[PDB]
């Protein structure tokens, strides 16, 4: 005739004034916690009731594409920006300010800027290789009276 | 386990061309221009000649991907005419039907 | 009698960012089958009508790419086989729908896109002038 | 004239799929979706259902074994975006030199022999190891009790001759975690006496045990000795007071372990279990399905359920009605089985209907448990329905559940036949036989 | 001799005429004869024959059936999805008002195809369009901008069209289009000394 | 005389299914394609890769279900999904069928990095459209 939730208690722990508002989530996870989480997942583990649940699980696992379809989904070119791809003149600072070498590297940088198939790293690598090659060939260039740096 | 030794040679050529494509492009860009001095262009010619022969893209042949046939290959499907006909006449290629008009 | 007593629903969060406005979505579906395209058109039109989206339909002219191959394995050049790959089109133009509605409708019609039917949706995104262009910085 | 731009509604990548799935109910005529919808491959019995699912899982395991054995045949990734879960999985350590990084790598890879050898070589060579690295090694060893993990192919389970205690002795620096992991491993492997001894060592060292250590100690204290209920009750209260003094706040696992261990005494612990539940409610540690299931199993005993068990189940159902559950305890799945068991025992069809409605509300159905538990639950539910319901609603339930929910057993069919005979609706008797076939 | 398993009767027999069809087919699935309670027949009939029955009919298995998209199912799906939609601004009743308030139109394309790879380079193209009338320009700035853009401006439609396709991503191309519009506008409003040689 | 994909009449007793009976010039006229994917449409790409995948799938499925297959496969592709619809004889016990289904689905999913489903329809015997 009495509610079970109301009555004499253990009276060991008083009603906590404030719950834990300063969690220790910064701690590293333990194998015990990993297995506890695995069991928490297992208690919900059930066979798929219908095809919609299968699609939901596949989307969660990443096996199935998200919709609406984004052809660039799951791909960012290292978070680059348009100015990094196009304005590559800043990478020509190791080249003569004026001269035939500057003209050729201007052509090369224009071609690279027009190129949408190369990441910024590869575009920079091309210019770096050109710089290294010209440095190794500075003798011939200076014979032709064209200074390189 | 390729179809024939010719297919193996083509695979090796494709792999080497992919490996050396960046350097070949850089050296060709150094060559195919008039801005740079002639001596540097001649040096670039010698350097690109010194590259391995199989790295040249012109040596790549579009053999069939299933019978190594070097001719009659449809580039869109990379199959010889005989294999393509065999698959299309059995209905195993989507949307391909006999053309009658 | 085994109906669920309560229903669970997905979470739709009204963000504070203003939604994107779309002037026109041009969903161009390509297929090898006219009946399949007609059924897909009926499905998409019914979905748009039940979702309160203005929609128009038209059929761009088909493209029949043809090519020829030698028939016999050896010689007999005068005998050939000609194959073709018909591409039938259906363009659905959806006018004046927001970004959320556009995303929902596109996801619904793309997840149900029949096999053998490709889709090319073109989105016209209405935009306002940037601050640098409203008045000259000069 | 002003134009307004509506706010952008945002949702999860599966929100549309969930919304669509909300509109489809369960196909009564169809077998569960995991099977093949073909007459020759539709399972025709509970045994056939279990065997078919086990065969499918065996095929998946064989495929995974071959993938893992020959990873070079599946390394060609042609998927965009990348799909990590479809790539082969490696089980070989990369850091081969004896180092702390190699030890941590082996611990993460759960290679017990490699981890033990790495620790031995590290100790012999004198290279540096942190307290956290040795703590992780102790976690790995004690949780498994040095038992080698089981893969597809390649009682007091605590071994008397084990490397966990050996490494603990070899451990120069020990902390709260170092004692706690060994205590938890001993309790998990039912080495209660050694766990209590190490807890005494921790108390002597003036360290503070974690809540998990307290739960393990409660289990060890209850299962170590055979005493009257009051002795274990006083011991549990003393451990709780120790936790209070140490200022550690308990969790759901604490009271869950307390009830699970006190389940032995039944009538002795009946009212004290109510006191524990009241304490849980006062603290704010909301009981989960496992807590109620443990209370049900404690109050369950041959005798007269009308005395106290009826009150317990009715109060539990009144409390839980209209509440969506969540995964809180690893034993949350067995609640519905025991609930339906008592529903059948009490012959209260209304109570069973309330329990089933609670199961159907929200995502509570996912807590129905494994295949055996689901079959038992539905068998008891259908037996009660046949016993205590009008034959028309009984037949409606029969159509709704079987075969979509479960495959009936001969006893359930006999009960249905008895109900039909009571209703004098023998015209269904032939159909039932076909159903039996 | 081991017993031979007997195939069960199809569950279409147990179906009801007034059942809920979307429950049977929630998602796109191949045509299952044991699950479709219709006496459909497909196949070119033999002489003095009938079209092949659905059981074993590979032709029906080939068809991308719409049995999961019946009108009842479509209506229920739309009712469920109505919660996700946002109402279009009722003020913008016509394209005239849209151009009045939103003078920049950005065109982009998403391509859906069957395959394991979703990448498609053609999706990176962005097309910005703006009516010079909707911009704020004078006679000289408009004349200079027209010469600067060249073929991108169609005097018949008074629409400037900037097409950006040189960046790998669509967002980068959109940013480049905005930047190009900005610099073109600023140079148009900028006057050079050598412009006096006109 | 044309010989492609035709079953020449010999005695009037050899049974052939619907697909075997029809000659290549009946494709898209009286019989649909056995594989449906957007590769061969206008402007689309990766037709060769899809064709190679289809050929390998057909060979693998024929060699994985020895004598079980009662007809050619149907390879449908929706997005990155891949449904293999097959018609199989009722020879093996369903345990072996389920084992093979799980095996083939998992192996093909890991080999082509796409979610592969396998739908089997069982028939008592090879369906006979006519006799040749």
């Amino acid at each position: 005739r009495k509610n079970i939730f109301t009555g004499k208690r253990l009276n060991i722990f008083d009603m906590m004034a404030v719950t834990k508002e300063a969690p220790e989530t910064d701690t590293s996870p333990s194998l015990w916690d990993v297995e506890f989480a695995k069991q928490l997942a297992t208690v919900n583990e059930q066979p798929l009731q219908n095809g919609f649940e299968e699609l939901i699980q596949w989307t969660k696992e990443g096996k199935l594409w998200e919709f609406p379809i984004n052809n660039e989904a799951g791909f960012d070119d290292d978070g680059s920006e348009f100015h990094e791809h196009i304005f590559l003149e800043k990478h020509l600072e190791s080249f003569p300010k004026q001269g035939p070498i500057r003209h050729f590297m201007e052509l090369v940088t224009c071609g690279l800027s027009k190129n949408p198939y190369l990441s910024v790293k590869q575009k920079v690598e091309h210019i770096e290789w050109f710089r290294n090659y010209f440095n190794e060939k500075k003798d011939i260039l200076k014979e032709s009276n064209i200074q390189f740096n | 386990h390729y179809v024939d030794w010719r297919m193996w040679r083509d695979v090796k050529r494709r792999k080497m061309a992919y490996e050396y494509a960046d350097e070949r492009l850089r050296i060709n860009s150094l060559r195919k221009n008039t801005i740079l001095p002639k001596i540097l262009q001649d040096v670039a010619d010698e350097e690109i000649a010194a590259l391995p022969r199989d790295s040249c893209p012109v040596r790549i042949r579009n053999r069939c991907v299933m019978t190594s046939r070097p001719r009659g290959v449809k580039r869109r499907w990379r199959l010889s005419r005989i294999v393509f006909r065999h698959l299309a006449d059995h209905g195993q290629l989507s949307g391909i039907q006999r053309a009658t008009w | 009698v085994d109906v669920p007593k309560d229903l669970t629903k997905p979470v739709v969060t009204i963000s504070d960012e203003p939604d994107i406005l779309y002037k026109r979505l041009s969903v161009l579906v390509k297929g090898h089958d006219k009946a399949v395209l007609d059924s897909y058109e009926y499905f998409a039109v019914l979905a748009a009508k039940e979702l309160g989206i203005s929609i128009k339909v038209h059929e761009p002219p088909r493209k029949i790419e043809r090519f020829t191959l030698l028939q016999s394995v050896h010689i007999y050049k005068k005998h050939r086989v000609q194959y073709e790959m018909r591409t039938l089109y259906r363009c659905l133009e959806l006018e004046h729908l927001t970004g959320s509605t556009a995303d929902v409708y596109l996801e619904y019609i793309q997840r149900n896109l029949p096999e053998g039917v490709a889709m090319e949706v073109t989105k016209t995104q209405l935009e306002q002038l940037p601050e640098h262009i409203k008045e000259p910085i000069w | 004239e002003e134009v307004v731009i509506p706010k952008k509604k945002t949702w999860d990548k599966v929100a549309v799929l969930q919304a669509l799935a909300s509109t489809v109910n369960r196909d009564t005529t169809a077998v569960p979706y995991v099977f093949q919808d073909d007459p020759y491959l539709m399972p025709a019995s509970s045994l056939e259902s279990r065997s078919f699912l086990l065969a499918k899982k065996s095929g998946e395991n064989v495929a995974k074994f071959i993938i893992n054995s020959y990873p070079k045949y599946f390394q060609k990734d042609i998927a965009e975006p990348h799909i990590p879960c479809l790539m082969p999985e490696y089980f070989e350590p990369q850091i081969k030199d004896i180092s702390e990084a190699a030890l941590k790598e082996r611990i993460e890879l759960r290679k017990v022999k490699a981890s033990v050898d790495m620790f031995d070589q590290l100790l012999q060579a004198g290279t540096t190891v942190s307290l956290e690295t040795t703590n992780s090694l102790l976690d790995l060893l004690c949780y498994y009790g040095d038992q080698e993990p089981s893969t597809d192919y390649h009682g007091v389970t605590w071994r008397a001759k084990n490397n966990a205690e050996r490494i603990f002795s070899l451990m120069p620096e020990k902390n709260e975690h170092s004692y706690c992991t060994m205590i938890r491993g001993m309790v998990k492997h039912r080495a209660y006496e050694q766990a209590l001894n190490l807890y005494t060592e921790l108390l002597n060292n003036r360290l503070h045990a974690d809540v998990y250590t307290f739960n393990a100690l409660i289990e060890a204290t209850v299962c170590a000795i055979n005493e009257k209920f009051e002795e274990k009750w006083s011991k549990i209260l003393e451990l709780l007071r120790h936790m209070v003094a140490q200022k550690v706040k308990p969790n759901l696992q604490t009271f869950n372990t307390i009830l699970k261990c006190l389940r032995r005494f039944h009538v002795f612990a009946r009212s004290p279990a109510l006191q524990v539940l009241r304490e849980m409610k006062a603290i704010g540690i909301e009981p989960s399905l496992a807590t109620y299931h443990h209370i049900i199993r404690l109050f369950d005993q041959p005798g007269d359920p009308l005395k106290r068990s009826s009150f317990i189940i009715y109060d539990i159902m009144n409390e839980l009605m209209g509440k969506r559950f969540s995964p809180k305890d690893p034993d949350d799945d067995k609640f519905f089985q025991s609930a339906m068991s008592i529903c059948s025992s009490l012959r209260d069809l209304e109570l069973a209907y309330q329990v089933h409605g609670l199961l159907k509300t929200g995502d509570n159905w996912k807590f129905i448990g494994p295949d055996q538990h689901r079959n038992f639950y539905y068998s008891k539910f259908f037996d009660l329905i046949c016993l205590m319901e009008q034959i028309d609603v009984t037949l409606k339930w029969y159509e709704d559940l079987i075969p979509s929910a479960y495959f009936p057993h001969s006893q359930t069919m006999i009960h249905l036949l008895q109900a039909l005979d009571v209703a004098n609706r023998l015209e269904v008797i032939p159909k039932i036989w076909k159903d039996s076939k | 001799r081991p017993p031979r398993r007997k195939a069960l009767p199809p569950r279409t027999e147990k179906m009801a005429v007034d059942q809920d069809w979307p429950s049977v087919y929630p998602v796109a699935a191949p045509f299952k004869p044991s699950a479709v309670p219709l006496p459909v027949r497909m196949g070119y009939p033999v002489k003095k024959g009938v079209p092949m029955a659905k059981e074993g009919n590979l032709e029906l298995l080939k068809i991308p059936n719409f049995l999961h998209l019946t009108p009842v199912a479509i209506k229920k799906h739309c009712e469920a999805l109505k919660d996700f939609c946002t109402e279009w601004p009722a003020a913008l009743d016509s394209d005239e008002k849209c151009e009045k308030h939103f003078p920049i139109e950005i065109d982009s394309t998403d391509y859906v195809s069957s395959g394991p790879s979703v990448r498609n380079p053609r999706a990176r193209v962005v097309v910005l369009r703006v009516k010079l009338s909707s911009l704020n320009l004078d006679d000289h700035a408009k004349k200079k901008l027209i010469k600067l853009v060249g073929e991108r401006y169609c005097k018949t439609t008074d629409v400037l069209t900037i097409k950006t396709d040189r960046c790998p991503l669509r967002r980068q191309n959109y940013d480049y289009a905005v930047y190009l519009l900005t610099v073109l506008y600023h140079e148009s409003w900028n006057t050079e000394e050598w412009e006096k040689s006109k | 005389k044309n010989r492609a994909a035709r079953v020449r009449v010999s005695k009037g007793d050899k049974p052939v299914t619907y697909e075997e009976a029809h000659a290549p010039h009946y494709i898209a006229h009286r019989k649909g394609w056995l594989s449906l994917h957007t590769g061969n449409l206008d402007g689309e790409d990766h037709a060769a890769e899809r064709t190679v995948e289809d050929v390998f799938l057909r060979k693998f499925m024929w060699g994985t279900f020895p004598g079980c297959l009662a007809d050619q496969l149907v390879l449908k592709r929706r997005g990155n999904q891949l449904e293999i619809c097959a018609v199989v004889l009722r020879q093996l016990s369903p345990h072996k069928y389920y084992f093979l289904v799980g095996y083939s689905e998992t192996l093909l999913s890991y080999f082509y990095k796409c979610p592969v489903r396998l739908h089997l329809q069982t028939v008592p015997s090879k369906v006979v459209y006519k006799y040749l």
